[PDB]
């Protein structure tokens, strides 16, 4: 729901959605070739 | 979970060997973990289960070499600095 | 003795004993 | 002391990051402690 969402708000009103109580699998995210940027700071990805 | 031997230990992301005890300290009603001194993790609560652990470091010393001369003879005996002799099998 | 007031456990750190002990000196 | 590292801990950076972004880490924690260490060998070997 947050990265298929139909619409999208405006940077300058720029969204925040809050996750918790949940088992993450952030695989499933940078395996999909469907993103042409994935980097991260202070963490990796394959690690995550 | 097991207690009474060096184990490596993950809780909730934190990571560290040692061996688990059950812990005399008492702990706050929703405190985490304690660090006794100089932010070492001492101690963490279990996150499944309820319980407390004391965590003391990993046992560890120096070995050193006791010898008489080689000049005068081959035999050698070796003196490990600071462990209980009970627990010196492993390494 | 008794009047004089005196290495935390810790990773690392290690202290030896003296060779001769308080008993003989 | 983090002496300018993610985190004080080395299981920390070396479960967070990959092997060439963890190495710098590492490094800024390996100088910062080997001179804190030098400095009380030299103070010990001075009041010795
Ligand atoms: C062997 O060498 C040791 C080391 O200096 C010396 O103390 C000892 O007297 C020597 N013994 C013989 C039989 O050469
Ligand atoms: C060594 O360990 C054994 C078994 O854990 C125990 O009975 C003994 O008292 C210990 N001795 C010392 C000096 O720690």
């Amino acid at each position: 729901e947050v990265f298929n969402a139909t619409r999208f708000a405006s940077v300058y009103a720029w969204n925040r959605k809050r996750i918790s109580n949940c088992v993450a699998d952030y695989s499933v995210l940078y395996n999909s070739a469907s993103f042409s940027t994935f980097k991260c700071y202070g963490v990796s990805p394959t690690k995550l | 979970l097991v207690k009474n031997k060096c184990v490596n230990f993950n809780f909730n992301g934190l990571t560290g060997t040692g061996v688990l005890t059950e812990s005399n300290k008492k702990f706050l009603p929703f405190q985490q973990f304690g660090r006794d001194i100089a932010d070492t993790t001492d101690a963490v609560r279990d996150p499944q289960t309820l319980e407390i652990l004391d965590i003391t470091p990993c046992s560890f010393g120096g070995v050193s070499v006791i010898t008489p001369g080689t000049n005068t003879s081959n035999q050698v005996a070796v003196l490990y600095q600071d462990v209980n002799c009970t627990e010196v099998p492993v390494a | 003795f008794n009047k004089v007031t005196l290495a935390q456990k810790f990773n690392g750190l290690t202290v030896l004993p003296p060779l001769l002990t308080d008993e003989m000196i | 002391s983090n002496f300018g590292a993610i985190s004080s801990v080395l299981n920390d950076i070396l479960s967070r990051l990959d092997p060439p972004e963890a190495e710098v880490q590492i490094d800024r924690l390996i100088t910062g402690r080997l001179q804190s260490l030098q400095t009380y060998v030299t103070q010990q070997l001075i009041r010795a």
